[PDB]
């Protein structure tokens, strides 16, 4: 377990980096 | 009023007889010390063998005795090792030694009989912080 | 500075150690010599010693299969010198000339070097971090590699500093950007 | 439980307090002086059990 | 028309492309990515690695120390000591992975690569019309990272010494640190508390009075952090409105007046230190270390009165003989 | 990149969701011991 | 010291944040702040900024979209909205710090994060595994054994050479 | 003709001497005369383990180890006295010369397997009656095998033997009446069989190269896991003397 | 059906309140004077001793050597060579420092 | 493993020319504008 | 008794992430008219 | 190792609890504007 319950919350911080880098919701200019 | 002259009363040789040293000569020991042995025997403790120590016991434990002036004016005349025989100037810096490490070229008499009573007088002070490095302090 | 501080904390030759101070390596060293010396005198081997970790007490096997100094000096089995050169061999150090050979001087030559080694204290201390207050030498090749470095390293900032902005005068950018026309107002802003 | 020696004296053991998560078994019997001690280097054992 | 290369060259120089590749990141990016993957790896399944000489591994890692806190990379062994260690050395990967070989192929990189950050971090500051000193705010980072992966190691033997890459690996590089080097007694190391131990109160200040000074936009409707439509010309935040307060609340002269020379001296405060830090270490992987005062005050017969600092010895002495136990054969560490 | 129209809103109701919440929280009664053996 | 060896307070989850805030709020302290001293605009003569604009005149030096978009293509992702890099500001520091001063209070009780059970049993059986977690533990002691006695004059700690831990050779 | 230089960091200063090809008169014998070795030197080639298989009566296998340790694996410059006996057959000794190198190996599997490659005290007797070591003579006799570490050696935890802490301290209250095995760490000591065939000599110098064969135990890791076989085998060499 | 620590049980015999001529690191011959320097070197450099007297033979002793001997014989003792005391050429540097 | 560092310097090779060949020509020029 | 250490992970889980889903699709739903 | 059985549910929870919470108050969000 442990092992694995450790790489997974990783495996994870790399996926909600990938949502925040490029599914980001631009920025407006008004 | 602290460093009393009775303790700067020291054991110049064997008989037991004994020399009394001067708030002044006293810190001519320790300059003089420093300039020659710090390298070793600091805190009162050879670091090139840990096996053998400054102390009171062990010196006068000695061959010959090394508890008075005149024996560490002995050795810093010819040094030896412990127990008898085996001349160690060639090694060991002492007035023998061949200006070798000329750190003793320079020094008298007024010089190595200070220097010595530094070694009787310093257990005195410091408990025994005076042979035991690292492990007090 | 840097290809400087270097040559001062390791070069043997044109920083002489009988000038300045033991290269650290050079006291590392000095120590096993030491400590070698003084133990087979007391009729030890170490050709065979065998270490606490059962390594080699005083001697142990290179990467390369040489002969070098045990313990943690491991970590400077490269360095050389006219001291113990002679008392070296042809797979490294030679268990014969390390036996016999071993000429006198090289003894304390190899204990100066120990006593005496390239760490100190600020307020000029010498002995490790924790020796009492007696000694008090700093090395040479301590103070030229420590001081050196602070110095060539701003400098690398200090290049990054003028490089940068001498970049931005052949640009116009020095003094900030043009209140009307920000070159990133026109760009396809990538979202 | 009292320890004591070949002798007889009663040697005291002192304790570990608060902080200390492990402490090191010393053996003082009264007016405190040191009378025995597990040892941690065993080689220049004086006091050693 | 031009030739293939000439577009290859603007399309790394692109201000369009969604994160700028600058040419240093030609060689950041197949650096940090050489490194990073490596390191995810070996941190999960890291072969027992031994650091020190003596043939002990101490491996810390996930499919053996199966903790976070616990496992991390280990350095590179005494035994190949600031000797490159190249993975194509070790006669087998599994030789290659005993001698922490895994460690430097990452630290190089890793190392080299936010040197390439550090400059392609400028890449913009010039592909794009605007003060070129940002990258230089980085150099107070990259450095004292490289200060702890490299000069410390160059200054000793080998890298075995050189910050272990996991949480708990730090710890043991920190104290050792601070028993070899009085690097607590270090008017150095206070530079990196001084400021660091500055942009902490001071981050909490500009963030504080700022926050602390904004018009009126929304009325609890919603919340107050909307008083800004990016992009705007004006400056949701009162400047003046601000420093009244400051101004008043220690003595005037006292609070900043001019805005751009308070956001500087916010670069000012950290990079500053954090850059003397970075030397400090760097300093002490020559052997200059913190202050000592072991015994320093005395008595009058010669009695040792007892500096605080001398306690600070003890603490020091303690860790200074257990670290690295059974792994020096002799009185004296010198690295 | 324009918009899209198959992009229709995505449909659930205050009771369908209890209908789903009975037969999934029960669901679980039965088929849990099952689990802990 | 002290805390590092009786309570190894480094292990600490709140302090691993205390040091999450102190660092990060000293990073934004400098992220922005020459964030700043190379956005801003020329809307002033000389080669200096000081003179430049103020004091809360014209509106805004820093152009908080032309550095936005130096981020979002550097470090991948930018700031919007200085009102909230105002208060992430404020938050990051005075959080973190807040965090360590709970497990401080931890300390008190001597309720410290100290050991990981999983792993002193695991080390207890086995003289071939050892991690940093234990390197580091084995400091404690030393940093102890040596201190507490002279440190904590009042509990008349007496220590014989022998019981004393310590490394071999040193 | 080399020096120290020529081969630094070159990988070989680990390998014995290779006894120039072709010359297989071999080095006469007194008795009227004692002779001695300069030195012995024994280069390995592999390294095999023992496996324990879990299954009784099927024959215990020799699977072969890869080297983790960075060549460190040679025994050279030894010797201790070549004597002759009231036979035909001399018996040389040993006395100085590196003969422990603690190296490591990893097993088939995931395993890692320790030992200390020594001769220690090695007694060489050669076939019951020579007048000159003609090829293929040989020695086959023992020595010791000491302990992976010294009795100093401090295991993870502060425990070991000479001077370490007394029995696992992290845990306190929790029953040792089983963790006796790594509480108390003895130091063992076994004795192995090495065996040398020689195949080259310079019946001038007295150079006598050849292959060898030894099985010693792994890692007794003190009071932990019993050890394992290893039979180890490679190039030798030694030069005789009067 | 027990295992112990060869050293310290060593501790409850002679080795452990005097010299054991075959084994103790050789650094407790400073303990006594007209010791250490060589005797020392000597009492080691020869094999254990069957008993404590077998000292003065030593082939080499100078009377006065033998002398020293004889007075502190009375401190000397010998037990059982111990394998894991003495091998690590711990005799001599037995691996421990001020 | 010989087989592989080659293989490794070659890349190596393969980019640092890509960012001295590259960072040459048309660059002093790489910005908005030249006043 | 002797159950399987993760039988509760198992039903615990079982019992979020289905009936989360749904606890997911019908709020955005009652939000179809800015409410909660 | 000897971990805690239960360490898992803890763990696991702690991550979907707090943060499902997000993933609702956000979803719901999209739906201001009839969409998923
Ligand atoms: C191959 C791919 C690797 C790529 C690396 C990627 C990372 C790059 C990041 C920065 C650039 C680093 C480039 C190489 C760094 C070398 C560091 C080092 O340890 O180099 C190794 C050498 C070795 O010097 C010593 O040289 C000694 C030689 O003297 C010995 O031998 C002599 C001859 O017999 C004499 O006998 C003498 O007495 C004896 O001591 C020994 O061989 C030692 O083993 C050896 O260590 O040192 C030196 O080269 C010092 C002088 C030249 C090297 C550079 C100087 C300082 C550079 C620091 C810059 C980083 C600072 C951080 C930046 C901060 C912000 C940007
Ligand atoms: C007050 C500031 C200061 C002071 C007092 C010194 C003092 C010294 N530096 Mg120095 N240095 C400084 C700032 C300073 N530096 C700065 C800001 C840098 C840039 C990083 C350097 C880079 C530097 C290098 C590379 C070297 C020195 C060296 C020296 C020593 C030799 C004196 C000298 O070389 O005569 C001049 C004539 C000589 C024959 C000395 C050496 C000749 C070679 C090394 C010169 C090669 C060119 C070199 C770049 C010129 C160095 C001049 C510079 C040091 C002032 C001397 C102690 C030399 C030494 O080795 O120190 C360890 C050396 O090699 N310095
Ligand atoms: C490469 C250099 C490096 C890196 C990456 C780290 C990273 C870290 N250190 Mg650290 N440290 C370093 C050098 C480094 N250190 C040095 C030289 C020292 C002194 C010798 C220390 C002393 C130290 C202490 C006392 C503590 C840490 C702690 C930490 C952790 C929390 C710090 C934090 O809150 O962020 C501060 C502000 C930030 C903006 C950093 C957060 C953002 C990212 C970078 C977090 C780290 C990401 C991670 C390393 C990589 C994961 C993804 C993968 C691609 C690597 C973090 C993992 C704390 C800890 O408990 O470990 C977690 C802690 O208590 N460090
Ligand atoms: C290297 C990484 C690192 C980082 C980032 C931190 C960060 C921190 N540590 Mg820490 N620590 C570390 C490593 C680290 N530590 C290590 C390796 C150890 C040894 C194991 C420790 C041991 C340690 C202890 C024992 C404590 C900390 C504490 C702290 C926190 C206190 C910071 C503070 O605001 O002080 C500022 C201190 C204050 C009291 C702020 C108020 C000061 C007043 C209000 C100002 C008055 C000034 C006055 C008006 C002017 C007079 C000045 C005069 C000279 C004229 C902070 C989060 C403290 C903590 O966690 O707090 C609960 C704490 O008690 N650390
Ligand atoms: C530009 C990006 C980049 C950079 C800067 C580096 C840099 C580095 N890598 Mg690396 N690497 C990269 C991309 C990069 N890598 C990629 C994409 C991969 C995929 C595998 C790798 C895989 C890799 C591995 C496995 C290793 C490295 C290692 C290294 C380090 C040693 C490099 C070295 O030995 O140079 C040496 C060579 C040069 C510096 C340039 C020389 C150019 C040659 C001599 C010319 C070509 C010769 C040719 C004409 C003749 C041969 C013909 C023949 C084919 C018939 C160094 C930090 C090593 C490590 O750091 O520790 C060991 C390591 O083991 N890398
Ligand atoms: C309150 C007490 C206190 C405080 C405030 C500090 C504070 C500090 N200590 Mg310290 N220390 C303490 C007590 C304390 N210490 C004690 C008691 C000890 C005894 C061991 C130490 C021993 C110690 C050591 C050995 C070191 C420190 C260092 C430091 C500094 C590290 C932070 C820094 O300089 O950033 C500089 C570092 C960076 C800017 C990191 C570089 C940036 C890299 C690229 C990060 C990588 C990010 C990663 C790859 C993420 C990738 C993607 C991600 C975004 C997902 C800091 C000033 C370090 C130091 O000062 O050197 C710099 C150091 O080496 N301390
Ligand atoms: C609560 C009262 C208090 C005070 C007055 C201080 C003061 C200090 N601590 Mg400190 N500290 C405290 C509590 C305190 N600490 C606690 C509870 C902990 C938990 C561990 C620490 C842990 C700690 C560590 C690890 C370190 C310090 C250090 C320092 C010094 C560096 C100052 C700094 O960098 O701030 C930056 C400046 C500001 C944040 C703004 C105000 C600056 C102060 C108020 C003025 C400093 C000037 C000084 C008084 C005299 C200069 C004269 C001149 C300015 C006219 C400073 C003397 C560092 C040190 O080595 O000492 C120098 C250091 O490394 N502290
Ligand atoms: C230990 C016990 C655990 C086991 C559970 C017990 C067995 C449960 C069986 C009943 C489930 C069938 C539901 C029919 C679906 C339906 O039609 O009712 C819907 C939901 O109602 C429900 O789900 C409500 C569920 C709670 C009812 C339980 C009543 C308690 C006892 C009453 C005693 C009175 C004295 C509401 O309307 C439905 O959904 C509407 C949309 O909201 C649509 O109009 C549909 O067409 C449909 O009408
Ligand atoms: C208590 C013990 C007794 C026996 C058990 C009692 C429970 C019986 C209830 C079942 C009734 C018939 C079958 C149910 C179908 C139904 O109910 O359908 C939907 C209900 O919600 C639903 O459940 C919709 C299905 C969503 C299930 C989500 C859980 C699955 C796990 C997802 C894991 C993702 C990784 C709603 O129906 C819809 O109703 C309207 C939409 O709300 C539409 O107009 C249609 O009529 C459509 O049919
Ligand atoms: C093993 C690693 C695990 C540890 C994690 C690593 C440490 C993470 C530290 C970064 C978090 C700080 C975020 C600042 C908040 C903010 O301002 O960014 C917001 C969210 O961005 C984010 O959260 C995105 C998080 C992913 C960024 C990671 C980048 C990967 C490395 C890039 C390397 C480039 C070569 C987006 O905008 C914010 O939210 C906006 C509303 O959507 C408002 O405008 C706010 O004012 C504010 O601007
Ligand atoms: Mn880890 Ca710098 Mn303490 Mn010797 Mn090694
Ligand atoms: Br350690
Ligand atoms: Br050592
Ligand atoms: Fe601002």
């Amino acid at each position: 377990m442990e092992t694995i319950t450790y790489v997974f919350i990783f495996a994870c911080i790399i996926a909600l980096f990938f949502f925040a880098i490029f599914f980001r919701e631009p920025p407006r200019i008004t | 009023a602290e460093l009393t002259p009775e303790v700067l009363t020291v054991p110049l040789n064997s008989e037991g007889k004994t020399i009394t040293l001067t708030e002044k000569q006293y810190l001519e020991g320790k300059r003089l010390f420093q300039y020659a042995c710090a390298s070793c025997h600091v805190g009162g403790i050879t670091k090139t063998n840990p096996s053998l120590d400054l102390r009171t016991e062990t010196l006068a434990l000695a061959t010959p005795p090394r508890d008075n002036i005149e024996g560490l004016v002995d050795y810093m005349k010819n040094p030896t090792t412990y127990d008898g025989e085996q001349e160690i100037a060639e090694v060991h810096p002492s007035l023998r030694s061949a200006d070798i490490f000329p750190k003793m070229r320079n020094l008298t008499e007024k010089d190595l009989v200070a220097i010595a009573g530094h070694i009787l007088v310093e257990p005195k002070i410091l408990g025994d912080k005076w042979g035991g490095g690292k492990v007090y302090y | 500075g840097f290809i400087a501080t270097c040559f001062v904390w390791f070069n043997n030759t044109v920083y002489p150690s009988e000038f300045y101070g033991p290269t650290g390596p050079e006291a590392s060293q000095a120590q096993a010599m030491t400590f070698l010396i003084r133990d087979q005198k007391l009729g030890a081997n170490v050709g065979s010693a065998q270490g606490p970790t059962g390594l080699g007490k005083y001697l142990m096997r290179s990467p390369t299969g040489e002969i070098i100094f045990g313990g943690e000096t491991m970590r400077f089995w490269d360095f050389r010198g006219p001291w113990l050169e002679p008392l070296r061999g042809p797979n490294g150090l030679d268990l014969n000339k390390i036996k016999n050979d071993i000429q006198p001087w090289q003894e304390r030559r190899a204990a100066e070097y120990m006593t005496h080694a390239p760490l100190g204290s600020l307020n000029s201390v010498g002995g490790v971090a924790t020796e009492i207050n007696s000694v008090n030498f700093v090395s040479p090749r301590s103070w030229l590699a420590t001081s050196h470095f602070v110095l060539a390293f701003f400098f690398l900032v200090g290049h990054l500093w003028h490089a940068g902005r001498a970049r931005a005068a052949a640009a116009g950018f020095e003094k900030g950007i043009d209140r009307e026309s920000e070159p990133v107002l026109s760009m396809p802003s990538l979202d | 439980a009292v320890f004591r020696n070949k002798e007889g004296e009663e040697l005291f053991v002192r304790r570990m307090p608060a902080f200390f998560e492990s402490f090191p078994v010393i053996l003082t019997d009264k007016n405190g002086v040191v009378k025995a001690d597990i040892p941690f280097r065993r080689a220049e054992s004086k006091y050693s059990f | 028309s031009a030739n293939l290369w000439e577009r290859f060259c603007n399309w790394v120089t692109s201000t369009d492309n969604r994160l700028y590749v600058g040419w240093f990141g030609v060689i950041m990016i197949p650096t940090l990515l050489a490194a990073t993957i490596c390191f995810v790896i070996a941190f999960i399944a890291a072969p027992p690695v031994d650091i020190d000489g003596i043939r002990e591994p101490v491996s810390g890692s996930l499919l053996y120390g199966n903790n976070i806190i616990t496992g991390a990379v280990v350095p590179s062994s005494n035994a190949i000591g600031l000797h490159f260690y190249p993975i194509w050395e070790a006669a087998s990967l599994d030789e290659w992975l005993y001698n922490g070989g895994p460690y430097q192929l990452i630290i190089f990189h890793f190392l080299l690569g936010a040197s390439c950050y550090m400059g392609r971090q400028w890449e913009l500051s010039y592909r794009l019309g605007m003060r070129p000193w940002i990258c230089v705010a980085y150099s107070a980072p990259l450095a004292s990272a490289f200060a702890v992966f490299l000069i410390y190691p160059i200054g000793q033997g080998s890298f075995s010494d050189g910050m272990p890459l996991g949480i708990s690996g730090t710890f043991n590089f920190m104290i050792v640190f601070q028993a070899e080097h009085n690097i607590l007694m270090h008017p150095f190391h206070q530079l990196g508390v001084a400021g660091v131990f500055g942009g902490a109160l001071f981050c909490a200040m500009h963030g504080s009075l700022v926050t602390s000074s904004l018009i009126r936009e929304t009325t609890e409707t919603e919340s107050a952090n909307y008083g800004y439509k990016f992009g705007q010309e004006e400056e949701t935040y009162n400047i003046v409105a601000a420093h009244g307060y400051f101004g008043r609340l220690i003595f005037q002269y006292a609070s900043f007046n001019n805005s751009r020379s308070l956001h500087f001296f916010l670069a000012a405060w950290r990079v500053v230190g954090v850059w003397f830090a970075a030397l400090g270490i760097s300093t002490m992987a020559f052997n200059l270390n913190g202050f000592n005062f072991n015994h320093s005050v005395i008595d009058a017969k010669g009695n040792v009165i007892n500096t605080w600092a001398d306690i600070i010895n003890r603490a020091n002495l303690g860790m200074e003989v257990m670290h690295e136990r059974n792994a020096h054969n002799f009185p004296l560490d010198l690295a | 990149m324009e918009p899209n129209p198959n992009r229709q809103p995505v449909e659930l109701n205050r009771t369908s969701l209890y209908l789903g919440l009975l037969l999934i929280l029960v669901l679980a009664l039965l088929f849990s011991s099952y689990f802990f053996n | 010291l002290f805390f590092q060896g009786f309570h190894n307070w480094t292990l600490n989850p709140f302090h691993m944040m205390g040091v999450a805030g102190v660092l990060g709020g000293a990073l934004l302290c400098a992220i922005h702040g020459a964030t700043v001293e190379n956005t801003l605009f020329q809307d002033g003569e000389g080669a200096s900024t000081f003179r430049a604009f103020n004091p809360t005149q014209a509106e805004e030096t820093y152009s908080m979209v032309t550095a936005n978009r130096f981020w979002s293509q550097i470090f991948g992702i930018a700031f919007s909205n200085k009102r909230w890099l105002h208060f992430f500001m404020l938050f990051v520091p005075v959080t973190g710090l807040w965090m360590s001063a709970i497990g401080v209070v931890g300390l008190a009780l001597n309720l410290r994060s100290y050991d990981f059970i999983s792993q002193e049993i695991r080390a207890a059986e086995d003289p071939e595994f050892e991690t940093f977690y234990t390197k580091n533990l084995l400091l404690n002691e030393g940093i102890r054994a040596w201190m507490a006695p002279q440190d904590q004059p009042h509990e008349n700690f007496v220590f014989p050479e022998e019981v004393l831990p310590r490394g071999n050779a040193l | 003709t080399l020096t120290y230089d020529d081969i630094v960091g070159t990988g070989l200063a680990n390998k014995c001497p290779t006894l120039d090809d072709t010359a297989r008169g071999a080095y006469p014998i007194d008795s009227s005369q004692t002779y001695r070795i300069a030195r012995l030197c024994l280069q390995p080639t592999t390294f095999l383990v023992k496996e324990e298989p879990k299954n009784k009566r099927q024959e215990a296998e020799f699977v072969p180890t890869k080297l983790v340790t960075r060549e460190t694996t040679s025994l050279d410059q030894i010797q201790g006295e070549l004597k002759v006996n009231s036979d035909g057959s001399l018996t040389f000794v040993e006395e100085d010369g590196i003969d422990f190198q603690p190296v490591t190996v990893q097993m088939a599997g995931g395993e890692r397997i320790p030992l200390l490659f020594t001769v220690k005290n090695l007694v060489a007797s050669t076939q019951p009656n020579v007048t000159s070591i003609t090829t293929s003579t040989d020695f086959k006799g023992e020595f010791n095998v000491p302990s992976y570490r010294t009795a100093n050696f401090l295991d993870p935890k502060g425990r070991g033997l000479a001077s370490g802490y007394d029995s696992a301290i992290a845990l306190p209250q929790a029953k040792e009446e089983e963790l006796a095995r790594a509480n108390v760490k003895r130091f063992s000591l076994t004795k192995g069989q090495i065996s040398l065939n020689v195949a080259k000599v310079d019946g001038r110098t007295g150079e006598i190269a050849g292959t060898f064969e030894s099985e010693q135990l792994s890692d007794d890791d003190m009071g932990a896991h019993e050890p394992h076989e290893v039979k180890i085998q490679g190039v030798f060499y030694a030069s005789i003397e009067p | 059906e027990e295992l112990v620590n060869v050293v310290d049980e060593k501790l409850g015999t002679a080795y452990g309140e005097k010299i054991d001529l075959n084994n103790t690191n050789i650094a407790a011959f400073i303990q006594y004077r007209g010791l250490y320097p060589t005797l020392a070197k000597l009492i080691v450099k020869n094999a254990p001793y069957e008993s404590v007297e077998d000292v003065l033979n030593i082939p080499g002793l100078t009377e006065r050597q033998k002398q020293i001997l004889r007075e502190n014989l009375e401190h000397f003792t010998v037990t059982e060579v111990e394998t894991a005391l003495v091998e690590g050429g711990d005799r001599y540097n037995n691996g421990l420092y001020k | 493993m010989e087989t592989l560092k080659i293989t490794v310097y070659i890349v190596v090779t393969f980019f640092v020319l890509l960012f001295v060949f590259g960072f040459l020509s048309g660059d002093p020029a790489r910005n908005p504008k030249r006043k | 008794m002797e159950v399987n250490q993760l039988g509760f992970i198992a039903t615990a889980l079982f019992v979020l992430v289905p009936s989360v889903f749904l606890i997911i699709l019908y709020v955005q739903t009652e939000s179809q008219q800015k409410s909660s």
